[PDB]
C-alpha cells in the first residue's frame, strides 16, 4: 500500500513526550497480526507495517527481552 | 441519605448501644457467615516464572534469603516455582 | 560548544534555540530592570535624614505592588507559552534515532531500515589528538542529516542519565522503562556537543554527546558503512 | 549617672533624634548647688547665665543632637580591615596552588590551544556571534 | 576624646588596601594560575590536522 | 544540675540555645564540604577522585546545610527563643516533647556522617533519586543510613511543627487575636503548617525507596511495574514546600530587623505581609513539578507548572516592596544587623528573579541541571537564608547572651561575606547559560575562568566564617553587659532584660479588650 | 537686614519620594531603550544577517576540506 | 474494683521535691536506670558497629 | 543598645591571639589533609 | 535553682577567656575538620 | 508561683531516651538489613517501649494525680492530637499516590493492564468486606463507650470499650490470616508492593490504636476518667476513627477498585 | 442500663485544675483565662491591673483592630499611661494569699 | 482629612493647655516629630511656653534642636523658624542651642 517508508509517522493516539506505549502497542499489534495470519494460513506480509513501526521506535534491548519472554512463555501482554 | 432507620431528640448511650447490638454486630455476624462459607483452600494456578513477580534484587534478611515473610508453601511459589 | 569566558547561551544551531535566545533577551531585560529598580529605591530609602515614622496607610500602594507585577508576569508568560506550544506542534520527522544511556557512555540505534547500533565513549584525555577538546570528544559520533526533522527517542538501561545538546536547545532525561521523545533539526552542518545531564554515578562528568551534522547523502553512506 | 542591669524594667534614658524628650532626666540626684540652680530655673530664664543654662541642659540630657548625631571614622577601619582579610584570603589561595594543586591538563599547553583554536574556527564554533563570528575568514586574522 | 578609628582609621584603610591589591596581583599573575582567557585577539591559530 | 538542665530540659530558651549551638557546629561541617566542592572545581582536572567521592561531598553539603544548619537555627533556635517571648507565653505547649525534637538531631547527624564512612558513601544528590540510589547502583548501607537520617530529622521537625502550631494558636494572651501577633510568629506558624503536611509525604517516598532497596518492593523499579518518576513526584511534593520552609522564618526575622533599625513601631502593611506569607505557603504546595520539566511530562502540565510557579512572585513582591516601604521615612540605624537585612533584600531579589527565568519551562529545558539553577538557589539560600540568620543572630545575640558584640568587627564580617558570596555565585550564572552541568567533578576547559573565580570567592567566605567564630569569642571574652535597648514597647522579647530569667511570664501580661 | 522668606516645611520626605520615583521610572524606559538596542536588536540582526545569504553546502564543504568530519573526507 | 485515685493524688503531690518520673518511689529509679543503661550502652554499641562497618572486611 | 564597658577587656594583643588561634584551628587540620592528598590517593 | 544571668544560661563556661578559646576552637574546629578526615578515610580505603 | 493556667513540666530524661531509642532502631534496622544481626534493633525496640511507657505514665501522673491539665492545657492537647492525625493522613496519602500512579498507568512489564498479568486479587466481598464491617462496627461501639462515659455509666463504658478492642483484635487476626493465605507477596511487583506496604502500615496503626484503647480500658478500670475529663479516651477515639477511615479508602481503592 | 461508677470533676479534680474550676464557679479568674474588659481609662477611672508582685507587663491594643500591641511594665504606685494612646493603667497588687 | 491649618490649630491647642503636665509635653513632642513636616513656628511657640509653665528650660532648648533635625538637609528651615521665634525667645529668655555651644560635635 505505502512503501518509501521513512520512519514511523506521528500517531495521534500517542501524542506526547512519553512514547513507551507506542513502541509497546506496535510490538503487540505486530505479533497479534502474525499469530492471526499464521493461524488461518494467510500471509504475515500483511503485518509488515506494525513490524516497521515497532522496529523504528523500540529499543533493541526491549524487543530482544520481549522476544525471549515470548519464547520462554513469560510475556505478560496478550497475543 | 438519612440511612432508613429513624431516632433523635437529644443525645444518648442507649441509642449507640441499640445501634451496636441491633445493626453493627448483626452485620459483623452476617459477614462472618458470608466469609465462613466462601472459605477453604482455592486451587493454585499453574506456575509461570513472570519477571515482574517473585522479585529478588537483594536477599531477604531472614530464613534463606529467598522466602517472603509470610510465605505460604501452598500458594506462594519461589522464583523457581512451588516448593517440592 | 562553549568557548572561554562565555557569558551567555551557545549560539543557536536550530530555529527553536533561536527563539529561546530572543525570549531569554526579553526576560532578562525585565530581570535587569526590576533588579535595578529595587536596588535604586532601596538606595533612595536609605539616603535621607528626613523621617516619617508614624503609621502609614498601605491599601493604595498595595494595588500598585500587585497589579504591576501581575502584568509583568503576563508579559513574560505569553511569549513563554507561545514557544512551549510551538515546540510541541506536530512536525513530521524523516528519521528516528534512539539513544540509550549507560554507566558511563551512550549507545545509539538507527533502526528505521537496518540494524545499525554502536556505543559512544568519551576520548580519554591521554588519547586526544592535537586540537581535540578535553572531556567532550567521543570515539563514535552521532552522524545525522542536516536541515531535516529528526525524532530522537531517549531511554536508559541502568540509572537515570539525561541527553543534552545546549546549542540545539535540547535536554531529555534518559529513564529506564520509558521512551522519551524529542525532535532535533539543525540549520547547519558541523559538530554540536553536550554532556550527560543527570547525576549517574562515578563517571557522570565523562559521558558526552557529539552530533555530526552533514548532507543527507553523506549520512546515508556513513550509515551503510556502519553496518 | 550609673545605670544598672537590675533596672531593666524601669523607664530609662535614651539619646535618640526621633525621641527628643526621653522618659527620665539624664541626672536625677542633685548637689546643693544643682538644687539651688533648679530653684533659680523657676524664676525668669533671662536671669540664668549661659553656664547655668548649659548646666540645666546637661542635667536633663546626656548628649546634644549635634553630639549624638556625629559622623565617625569607623568606615576606614571597616573597609580597611575587610581588605586586609580579603588580602589574607589570597595567601590561602597561593598556599593551595603551591601545595595542593598539581599540574593542570596538557590541553592548556600553548601549542594545544593554538591548534584547538584553529580546529574550533574550522568547525565554525559559535559562527553567528560568540566565537568564529570574531574571526575574519577572508583575511585569516581576528576581526579588528 | 579620639577613639580607635580617629587614631588608626587612616593607617588601617591605607595598609589593608595596599596589602589586598599586592597579594591579589601576585596570586593572579606570579604563581602559574591558568585563567584560560578567550583566544580571540590573543592566539594565532595553528594547523592541527 | 548540669545534666538536668541541658540533657533533660523542658525550657524553651535553653532548648533554643542547644539548637543554635548544634546549627552553628553543622554550619562548620557544611562550610568545609562546600570548600571541598570548590577545591575540586577550582582548577581543571581531578583533585579528590572521580564523581563518587565528589558527589558524596556535594550530597552531604546540601543535607547538612538544610537539615542541620538552617532548619535547626531558624525554627529550633530562633523559633524556640523568640516565639514564646513574643506572645508572652511561659514556655511551648509541649515543653518536654520539644526537647525530643532537639535530641533526635545529633543521632540524625550521626547517621548521615555514618553514611559517608561506610562503603563508598551516598553519592546520590540530596534528591536521592533511584535507580542511582537503589540497591544495584548504590549497594550496601550508605543510602539506607541517609534515609534513616532523614526519617529522624523528619520526626524531629513534624513534632516541632505540632508544638509550634499549638503553642501559637493556644497560648497567646486571651485578648490577642492572631492578627495582633508579630510577623516572625506568623512566619513560624506558616512554616510549621508546611512541615506538618510535606514531611509525611517525603517519609512515605523514602520509606518506599527503603523497601525497594531491602524488601524487594518495586515502587520505583520498572521491572516490577514501578516508575523512577513516581519517586521524583513524592520527593518534590515535599522539596518545593521545604525551600519555603527554609526561607519563611527568614522573612519573619527580616521584617523585625528592618522595622527595628528603621526606628519604626511596626512593619509597613502588616495584614498584606500575613496575606503574602499564607499565599506563598499555599501556592508552594502546587508547583513542585517545576523540578521535573525535562522528565518527559505533557505540554499542558508544563504550561500549568510554569504559570503556577510564576504566580508566587506576586505575594513575594508585596513583601519586598513592604520592606522598602518600612525603610521609607525611617530613622535608619546602620547597625550590622541592618546591613545583613539590606543585603538579604537585594540578594534574595536577584535569586527570585533568576527563579522567574527558570519557571519558563522552554528555557528551563536548557538551564535545568546546569549551574544556572545552582546560582538561582545559592542567591536565595546562601544570600537569603544565611543573611537572615546572621542578621537575626547579631540582632538578638545580646538578648540571648546578655553581652554585646563589637559592631565594627561585625560590619567587617558582613563586608567580607558579601564580597565572598557574590564572587562565588555570580559567575555560576555564566557557567549555567553556557551549559556547564551540575554535579560534575570536572569540566571542559572553556569553563575554567568562571570556576576559578567562583572557587576564589568561596575562600573569601571561609575567611568570613573563621572571623565570625572569633567575633563570638571576643564578645564572650570581653563581657560587655547590656544595659538599655531601644523600642521595647514594640519588641516584647527584650522587655524581660538580657538574658531574660529562666522563667518568664510566670505572671502573664495584662491585655484588655475594651 | 532682611527677614528670611518662609520655606516649604511640610511633606518634605513625600516630595523627595515623588520626584525620585518618577526619575527611577525614566531611567527604566531609557535603560529599556538601550537594552533592546545594544543586546536584543543586535541579536536579531546578527541572526538575520548571518542566515540571509547563508549557503549551508558551502559551509559543509569548508568543514569537510578542513578535515573535521568522521563521515566525510 | 475500688477507686483509689485519691491515694495516688496524695502520693504524687507529696512535697518531697522529686520530679514526676521518680515520684512513685524506688521502682521508678530502677526502671529509669535500666532504660538509661540500655540507651547509653546501646549507643556505645552502635558506635562500635559504625567503627567496624567503616572499614572493608576480609 | 547601650552597655557597660567590658568586665574583662580584651586588648588588641589578646584579640590577635584569639584571632590567630581561631584561624589556625580551621586551617591546620584541613591543610594537613589537603597537603597529604597525593599520599592518600597515589597510595 | 539554676544560675541566671550573662554567662550562666549556657552549657559552656565563659569564666576564663582562654579556656573558652580552647573549647570554642575544639568545638568549631572539630566540625570544620570532620569532612576533610572523612575524605581522607574514603581515599585511604580504596 | 505562676498565675497562668499552663503546665511547666518537670525536667525529664524521656526525650533523650526516646531520641536514643530512634538511633538504636534505625542503626539496628541497618545492621539487620546489611550485617545479618538483630541485636541493636531489639535493644532499640526495647528502649522505645520503655520510653513510651514511662513518658505516658508521667503524663497520667501529671493530669489524673497532680491536676495540671487545666482547660487551657487540655485544649492544647486537643490541637496536638488533631495535628498529629493530620500528619499521619499525609503519610498515608504518599502511599495512596503510589498506588494510583502505578495502577492508573500499568507499564508493559505488568502486561500493560491492572491487576498485572499473573496477579489473582482477593475477592473484596469475602474477608475484606468482613474486615470493613468489623472496623465500622467498632466505630459504633466506641461511640457507645464515649456516651456511656459522659453519662457517668462505668459498667457500660467498659462493656462497649471491650467490644471495640475485641473488634480491633479480630480485624488484626483476620488481616494476619489473609496475609498468610494471599497467593501474592510483597515481592510480586508493584501490585504486592502497594498492597502490603499500604495495608501493612494501616495494620500497624490498627495495632497502635488498639493498644491505645487497651490503655484507656485499664485507666477506666482504675477510675482515672471523669464524666467530663477524659482526653486520653477522646484522643484514642479520634485515632480509632482515623484508622477506620483509612481502611475505608484502602478497601475502596486497593481491594475493590484495584481488583 | 443505670449504673453510675464514674467520678465527677467535683469529686476528683485536683491541683491547679481544681483551683481553676472552683474559682470559675465564683466568677473569679486568678489564673488569667479571660481577657479583662477596659474601663474608660481616664486618670479618674484607670484600668485596674491585678498582680501578685510589684510590676506587671501590660500590652495596650490602643484602638480596636490595631495589629501593633504596645508593651510596658506597669509598676506599683501612681497610674501610668500607655506611651502610644495615653490610656491610664494602675497596678493593684495582692498575694494569691490576699 | 483635615487642612494644614486645622492640624496646626489642634497642636497649638494641645501645647497651650494651661495645666499641661510633663508627661503630656514629652508625649506631644515625641509624637509630633514622627510626622512628615517640620512644625510651624506657632506650634513650637506654644510648646516652648508649655516648657516655661513646667519650669523646664532644658526641654525648650531640646525642642529647638529637634526642629533643626526634622528639616534634614533643608538648611534654610531652621534659621527661618528661629527668626520667627525670636520675640518669644527673648520674652522667655530661651537661649538657642547655638548660643549655648550645643551645636558643636
Ligand atoms: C530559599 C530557597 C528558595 C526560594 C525562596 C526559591 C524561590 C523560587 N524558586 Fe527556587 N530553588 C531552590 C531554593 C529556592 N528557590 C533550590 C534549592 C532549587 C534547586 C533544587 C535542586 O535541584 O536541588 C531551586 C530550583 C528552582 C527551580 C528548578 C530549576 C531546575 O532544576 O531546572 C525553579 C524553576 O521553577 C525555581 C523557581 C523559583 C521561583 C520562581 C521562586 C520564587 O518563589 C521567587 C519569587 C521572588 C521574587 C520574584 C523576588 C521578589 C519580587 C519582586 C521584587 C517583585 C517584582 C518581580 C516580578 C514581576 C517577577 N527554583
Ligand atoms: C498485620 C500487619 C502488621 C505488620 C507486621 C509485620 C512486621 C512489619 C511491621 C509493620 C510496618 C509496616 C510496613 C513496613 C513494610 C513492610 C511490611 C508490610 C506488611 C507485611 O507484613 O508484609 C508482609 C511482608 O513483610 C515483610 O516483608 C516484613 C518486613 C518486616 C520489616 C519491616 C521493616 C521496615 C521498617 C520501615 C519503617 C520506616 C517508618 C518511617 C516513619 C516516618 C517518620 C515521619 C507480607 O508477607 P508476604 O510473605 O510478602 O506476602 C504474604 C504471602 N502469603
Ligand atoms: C509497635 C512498634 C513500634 C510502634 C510503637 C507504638 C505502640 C503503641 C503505642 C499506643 C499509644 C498509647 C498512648 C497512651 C497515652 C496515655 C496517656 C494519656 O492518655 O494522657 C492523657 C492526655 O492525653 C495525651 O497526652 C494524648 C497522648 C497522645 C498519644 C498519641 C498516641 C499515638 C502514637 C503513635 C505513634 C505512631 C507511630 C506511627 C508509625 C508511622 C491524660 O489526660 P486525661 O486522659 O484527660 O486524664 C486526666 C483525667 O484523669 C483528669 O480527671
Ligand atoms: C547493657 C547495654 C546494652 C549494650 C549491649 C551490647 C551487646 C554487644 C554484643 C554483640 O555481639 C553479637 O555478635 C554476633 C556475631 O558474633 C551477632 O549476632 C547476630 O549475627 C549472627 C551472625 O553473626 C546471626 O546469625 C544472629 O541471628 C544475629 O542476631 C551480633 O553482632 C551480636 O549478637
Ligand atoms: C580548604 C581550606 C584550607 C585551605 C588553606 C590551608 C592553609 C594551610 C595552613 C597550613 O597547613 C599546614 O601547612 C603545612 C605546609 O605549609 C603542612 O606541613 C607540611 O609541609 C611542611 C613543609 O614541607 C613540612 O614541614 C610538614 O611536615 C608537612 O606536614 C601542614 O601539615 C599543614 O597543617
Ligand atoms: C469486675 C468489673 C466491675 C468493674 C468495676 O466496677 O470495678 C467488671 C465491669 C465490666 C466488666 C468487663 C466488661 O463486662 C466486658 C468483658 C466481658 C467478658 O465476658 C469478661 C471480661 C470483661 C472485660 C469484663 C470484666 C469485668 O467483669 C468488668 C471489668
Ligand atoms: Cu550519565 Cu550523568
Ligand atoms: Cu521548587
Ligand atoms: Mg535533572
Ligand atoms: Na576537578
Ligand atoms: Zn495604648
Amino acid at each position: 500500500k505505502i512503501k518509501n517508508y521513512q520512519t514511523a509517522p506521528f500517531d495521534s493516539r500517542f501524542p506526547n513526550q512519553n512514547q513507551t506505549r507506542n513502541c509497546w502497542q506496535n510490538y503487540l499489534d505486530f505479533h497479534r497480526c502474525e499469530k492471526a495470519m499464521t493461524a488461518k494460513g494467510g500471509d504475515v506480509s500483511v503485518c509488515e507495517w506494525y513490524r516497521r513501526v515497532y522496529k523504528s521506535l523500540c529499543p533493541i534491548s526491549w524487543v530482544s527481552t520481549w522476544d525471549d519472554r515470548r519464547a520462554e512463555g513469560t510475556f505478560p501482554g496478550k497475543i | 441519605a438519612s440511612a432508613a432507620k429513624g431516632d433523635h431528640g437529644g443525645t444518648g448511650a442507649r441509642t449507640w448501644r441499640f445501634l451496636t447490638f441491633g445493626l453493627a454486630l448483626p452485620s459483623v455476624a452476617l459477614c462472618t457467615l458470608n466469609s465462613w462459607l466462601h472459605s477453604g483452600h482455592r486451587e493454585r494456578p499453574a506456575f509461570i516464572p513472570y519477571h515482574h513477580l517473585r522479585i529478588r534484587t537483594k536477599p531477604f534478611s531472614w530464613g534463606d534469603g529467598n522466602h517472603t515473610f509470610f510465605h505460604n508453601p501452598r500458594v506462594n511459589p519461589l522464583p523457581t516455582g512451588y516448593e517440592k | 560548544m562553549a568557548y572561554p569566558m562565555q557569558l551567555g547561551f551557545q549560539d543557536a544551531t536550530s530555529p527553536i534555540m533561536e527563539e529561546l535566545l530572543h525570549f531569554h533577551d526579553h526576560t532578562l531585560m525585565i530581570v535587569f530592570l526590576i533588579s535595578s529598580l529595587v536596588l535604586y529605591i532601596i538606595s533612595l530609602m536609605l539616603t535621607t535624614k528626613l523621617t516619617h515614622t508614624s503609621t502609614m496607610d498601605a491599601q493604595e500602594v498595595e494595588t500598585i505592588w500587585t497589579i504591576l507585577p501581575a502584568i509583568i508576569l503576563i508579559l513574560i508568560a505569553l511569549p513563554s507559552l507561545r514557544i512551549l506550544y510551538m515546540m510541541d506542534e506536530i512536525n513530521n520527522p524523516s528519521l528516528t534515532v534512539k539513544t540509550m544511556g549507560h554507566q558511563w557512555y551512550w549507545s545509539y540505534e538507527y533502526t528505521d531500515y537496518e540494524d545499525l547500533s554502536f556505543d559512544s565513549y568519551m576520548i580519554p584525555t591521554s588519547e586526544l589528538k592535537p586540537g581535540e577538546l578535553r572531556l567532550l570528544e567521543v570515539d563514535n559520533r552521532v552522524v545525522l542529516p542536516m536541515e531535516m526533522t529528526i525524532r530522537m527517542l531517549v531511554s536508559s538501561e541502568d540509572v537515570l542519565h539525561s541527553w543534552a545538546v545546549p546549542s540545539l536547545g535540547l535536554k531529555t532525561d534518559a529513564i529506564p522503562g520509558r521512551l522519551n521523545q524529542t525532535t532535533l533539526m539543525s540549520s547547519r552542518p558541523g559538530l554540536y556537543y553536550g554532556q550527560c545531564s543527570e547525576i549517574c554515578g562515578s563517571n557522570h562528568s565523562f559521558m558526552p554527546i557529539v552530533l555530526e551534522l552533514v548532507p543527507l547523502k553523506y549520512f546515508e553512506k556513513w550509515s551503510a558503512s556502519m553496518l | 549617672s550609673v545605670v544598672k542591669s537590675e533596672d531593666y524594667a524601669l523607664p530609662s534614658y535614651v539619646d535618640r533624634r526621633d525621641y527628643p524628650l526621653p522618659d527620665v532626666a539624664h541626672v536625677k540626684n542633685l548637689s546643693a548647688s544643682q538644687k539651688a540652680l533648679k530653684e533659680k530655673e523657676k524664676a525668669s530664664w533671662s536671669s540664668l547665665s549661659i553656664d547655668e543654662k548649659v548646666e540645666l541642659y546637661r542635667l536633663k540630657f546626656k548628649e546634644s543632637f549635634a553630639e549624638m548625631n556625629r559622623s565617625t571614622n569607623e568606615w576606614k577601619t571597616v573597609v580597611g580591615a575587610a581588605m586586609f582579610f580579603i588580602g589574607f584570603t589570597a595567601l590561602l589561595l597561593i598556599w593551595e596552588k603551591h601545595y595542593v594543586y598539581g599540574p593542570i591538563p596538557h590541553t592548556f599547553e600553548e601549542e594545544w590551544v593554538a591548534k584547538q583554536t584553529k580546529r574550533m574556527l574550522d568547525m565554525k564554533v559559535a559562527p553567528i556571534q560568540g566565537f568564529s563570528a570574531k574571526w575574519d575568514y577572508d583575511k585569516n586574522e581576528w576581526k579588528k | 576624646a579620639p577613639d580607635f578609628h580617629d587614631k588608626y582609621g587612616n593607617a588601617v584603610l591605607a595598609s589593608g588596601a595596599t596589602f589586598c591589591v599586592a597579594v591579589w596581583v601576585y596570586m593572579a599573575t606570579q604563581i602559574g594560575i591558568e585563567w584560560n582567557p578567550s583566544p580571540v585577539g590573543r592566539v594565532t591559530p595553528k594547523e592541527w590536522r | 544540675m548540669f545534666i538536668n538542665r541541658w540533657l533533660f530540659s523542658t525550657n524553651h530558651k535553653d532548648i533554643g540555645t542547644l539548637y543554635l549551638l548544634f546549627g552553628a557546629w553543622a554550619g562548620m561541617v557544611g562550610t568545609a564540604l562546600s570548600l571541598l566542592i570548590r577545591a575540586e572545581l577550582g582548577q581543571p582536572g581531578t583533585l579528590l577522585g572521580d564523581d563518587q567521592i565528589y558527589n558524596v561531598v556535594v550530597t552531604a553539603h546540601a543535607f547538612v546545610m538544610i537539615f542541620f544548619m538552617v532548619m535547626p537555627i531558624m525554627i529550633g533556635g530562633f523559633g524556640n527563643w523568640l516565639v514564646p517571648l513574643m506572645i508572652g507565653a511561659p514556655d511551648m505547649a509541649f515543653p518536654r516533647m520539644n526537647n525530643m525534637s532537639f535530641w533526635l538531631l545529633p543521632p540524625s547527624f550521626l547517621l548521615l556522617l555514618a553514611s559517608s564512612m561506610v562503603e563508598a558513601g551516598a553519592g546520590t544528590g540530596w534528591t536521592v533519586y533511584p535507580p542511582l540510589a537503589g540497591n544495584l547502583a548504590h549497594a550496601g548501607a550508605s543510602v539506607d543510613l541517609t534515609i534513616f537520617s532523614l526519617h529522624l530529622a523528619g520526626v524531629s521537625s513534624i513534632l516541632g511543627a505540632i508544638n509550634f502550631i499549638t503553642t501559637i494558636i493556644n497560648m497567646k494572651p486571651p485578648a490577642m487575636s492572631q492578627y495582633q501577633t508579630p510577623l516572625f510568629v506568623w512566619s513560624v506558624m506558616i512554616t510549621a503548617v508546611l512541615l506538618l503536611l510535606s514531611l509525611p509525604v517525603l517519609a512515605a517516598g523514602i520509606t518506599m525507596l527503603l523497601t525497594d532497596r531491602n524488601l524487594n518492593t518495586t515502587f520505583f523499579d520498572p521491572a516490577g511495574g514501578g516508575d523512577p518518576i513516581l519517586y521524583q513526584h513524592l520527593f518534590w511534593f515535599f522539596g518545593h514546600p521545604e525551600v519555603y520552609i527554609l526561607i519563611l522564618p527568614g522573612f519573619g526575622m527580616i521584617s523585625h530587623i528592618v522595622t527595628y533599625y528603621s526606628g519604626k513601631k511596626e512593619p509597613f502593611g502588616y495584614m498584606g505581609m500575613v496575606w503574602a506569607m499564607m499565599s506563598i505557603g499555599f501556592l508552594g504546595f502546587i508547583v513542585w513539578a517545576h523540578h521535573m520539566f525535562t522528565v518527559g511530562m505533557d505540554v499542558d502540565t508544563r504550561a500549568y507548572f510554569t504559570s503556577a510557579t510564576m504566580i508566587i512572585a506576586i505575594p513575594t513582591g508585596v513583601k519586598v516592596f513592604s520592606w522598602l516601604a518600612t525603610l521609607h521615612g525611617g530613622n535608619i540605624k546602620w547597625s550590622p544587623a541592618m546591613m545583613w537585612a539590606l543585603g538579604f533584600i537585594f540578594l534574595f531579589t536577584v535569586g527570585g528573579l533568576t527563579g522567574i527565568v527558570l519557571a519558563n519551562s522552554s528555557l528551563d529545558i536548557v538551564l535545568h541541571d546546569t549551574y544556572y539553577v545552582v546560582a538561582h538557589f545559592h542567591y536565595v539560600l546562601s544570600m537569603g537564608a544565611v543573611f537572615a540568620i546572621m542578621g537575626g543572630f547579631v540582632h538578638w545575640f545580646p538578648l540571648f547572651s546578655g553581652y554585646t558584640l563589637n559592631d565594627t568587627w561585625a560590619k567587617i564580617h558582613f563586608a567580607i561575606m558579601f564580597v565572598g558570596v557574590n564572587m562565588t555565585f555570580f559567575p555560576q550564572h555564566f557557567l549555567g547559560l553556557s551549559g556547564m552541568p551540575r554535579r560534575y567533578s570536572d569540566y571542559p576547559d572553556a569553563y575554567t575562568m568562571w570556576n576559578t573565580i567562583s572557587s576564589m570567592g568561596s575562600f573569601i567566605s571561609l575567611t568570613a566564617v573563621m572571623l565570625m567564630v572569633f567575633i563570638i569569642w571576643e564578645a564572650f571574652a570581653s563581657k560587655r553587659e547590656v544595659l538599655t535597648v531601644d523600642l521595647t514597647t514594640t519588641n516584647l522579647e527584650w522587655l524581660n532584660g538580657c538574658p531574660p530569667p529562666y522563667h518568664t511570664f510566670e505572671e502573664p501580661t495584662y491585655v484588655n479588650l475594651k | 537686614s532682611t527677614a528670611l522668606a518662609k520655606p516649604q516645611m511640610r511633606g518634605l520626605l513625600a516630595r523627595r519620594l515623588r520626584f525620585h520615583i518618577v526619575g527611577a521610572f525614566m531611567v527604566s524606559l531609557g535603560f529599556a531603550t538601550f537594552y533592546k538596542f545594544a543586546v536584543a536588536e543586535k541579536r536579531k540582526k546578527a541572526y538575520a544577517d548571518f542566515y540571509r545569504n547563508y549557503d549551508s553546502m558551502k559551509d559543509f564543504e569548508e568543514m569537510r576540506k578542513a578535515g573535521i568530519f568522521q563521515s566525510a573526507k | 474494683f475500688e477507686n483509689r485515685v485519691a491515694e495516688k493524688q496524695k502520693l504524687f503531690q507529696e512535697d518531697n521535691g522529686l520530679p514526676v518520673h521518680l515520684k512513685g518511689g524506688a521502682t521508678d529509679n530502677i526502671l529509669y536506670r535500666v532504660t538509661m543503661t540500655l540507651c547509653l550502652g546501646g549507643t556505645l554499641y552502635s558506635l562500635y558497629c559504625l567503627g567496624w562497618a567503616s572499614f572493608p572486611h576480609k | 543598645i547601650t552597655a557597660k564597658p567590658a568586665k574583662t577587656p580584651t586588648s588588641p594583643k589578646e584579640q590577635a591571639i584569639g584571632l590567630s588561634v581561631t584561624f589556625l584551628s580551621f586551617l591546620l587540620p584541613a591543610g594537613w589533609v589537603l597537603y597529604h592528598l597525593d599520599n592518600y590517593k597515589k597510595s | 535553682h539554676y544560675e541566671e544571668g550573662p554567662g550562666k544560661n549556657i552549657p559552656f563556661s565563659v569564666e576564663n577567656k582562654w579556656r573558652l578559646l580552647a573549647m570554642m576552637t575544639l568545638f568549631f574546629g572539630s566540625g570544620f575538620a570532620a569532612p576533610f578526615f572523612i575524605v581522607r578515610h574514603q581515599l585511604l580505603k580504596k | 508561683h505562676q498565675t497562668h493556667a499552663y503546665h511547666m513540666v518537670n525536667p525529664s530524661p524521656w526525650p533523650l531516651t526516646g531520641a536514643l531509642s530512634a538511633l538504636l532502631m534505625t542503626s539496628g534496622l541497618t545492621m539487620w538489613f546489611h550485617f545479618n544481626s538483630m541485636t541493636l534493633l531489639m535493644i532499640g525496640l526495647t528502649t522505645n517501649m520503655l520510653t513510651m511507657y514511662q513518658w505516658w505514665r508521667d503524663v497520667i501522673r501529671e493530669s489524673t494525680f497532680q491536676g495540671h491539665h487545666t482547660p487551657a492545657v487540655q485544649k492544647g492537647l486537643r490541637y496536638g492530637m488533631i495535628l498529629f492525625i493530620i500528619s499521619e493522613v499525609l503519610f498515608f496519602t504518599g502511599f495512596f499516590w503510589a498506588f494510583y500512579h502505578s495502577s492508573l498507568a500499568p507499564t508493559p512489564e505488568l502486561g500493560g493492564c491492572w491487576p498485572p498479568t499473573g496477579i489473582h486479587p482477593l475477592n473484596p466481598l469475602e474477608v475484606p468486606l468482613l474486615n470493613t464491617s468489623v472496623l465500622l462496627a467498632s466505630g459504633v461501639s466506641i461511640t457507645w463507650a464515649h456516651h456511656s462515659l459522659m453519662e457517668g455509666d462505668r459498667k457500660h463504658m467498659l462493656q462497649a470499650l471491650f467490644i471495640t478492642i475485641t473488634l480491633g483484635v479480630y480485624f488484626t487476626l483476620l488481616q494476619a490470616s489473609e496475609y498468610y493465605e494471599a497467593p501474592f507477596t510483597i515481592s510480586d511487583g508493584v501490585y504486592g508492593s502497594t498492597f502490603f506496604v499500604a495495608t501493612g502500615f494501616h495494620g500497624l496503626h490498627v495495632i497502635i490504636g488498639s493498644t491505645f484503647l487497651i490503655v484507656c480500658f485499664f485507666r477506666q478500670l482504675k477510675f482515672h476518667f471523669t464524666s467530663n475529663h477524659h482526653f486520653g479516651f477522646e484522643a484514642a477515639a479520634w485515632y480509632w476513627h482515623f484508622v477506620d477511615v483509612v481502611w475505608l479508602f484502602l478497601y475502596v481503592s486497593i481491594y475493590w477498585w484495584g481488583s | 442500663a443505670s449504673g453510675g461508677g464514674v467520678p465527677t470533676d467535683e469529686e476528683q479534680a485536683t491541683g491547679l485544675e481544681r483551683e481553676v474550676m472552683l474559682a470559675a464557679r465564683k466568677g473569679q479568674d486568678p489564673y488569667n483565662i479571660l481577657a479583662p474588659k477596659a474601663t474608660s481609662g481616664t486618670k479618674e477611672d484607670p484600668n485596674l491591673v491585678p498582680s501578685i508582685t510589684n510590676k506587671r507587663i501590660v500590652g495596650c491594643i490602643c484602638e480596636e483592630d490595631n495589629s501593633t500591641v504596645i508593651w510596658f511594665w506597669l509598676h506599683k504606685g501612681e497610674a501610668q499611661r500607655c506611651p502610644s494612646c495615653g490610656t491610664h493603667y494602675k497596678l493593684v497588687p495582692h498575694q494569691l494569699a490576699h | 482629612h483635615e487642612t494644614d491649618e486645622e492640624f496646626d490649630a489642634r497642636w497649638v491647642t494641645y501645647f497651650n493647655k494651661p495645666d499641661i503636665d510633663a508627661w503630656e509635653l514629652r508625649k506631644g513632642m515625641n509624637t509630633l516629630v514622627g510626622y512628615d513636616l517640620v512644625p510651624e513656628p506657632k506650634i513650637i511657640d506654644a510648646a516652648l511656653r508649655a516648657c516655661r509653665r513646667l519650669n523646664d528650660f532644658a526641654s525648650a532648648v531640646r525642642i529647638l534642636e529637634v526642629v533643626k533635625d526634622k528639616a534634614g538637609p533643608h538648611k534654610e528651615i531652621y534659621p527661618y523658624v528661629i527668626q520667627e521665634l525670636r520675640p518669644t525667645l527673648n520674652e522667655l529668655g530661651i537661649s538657642t542651642p547655638e548660643e549655648l555651644g550645643l551645636d558643636k560635635v
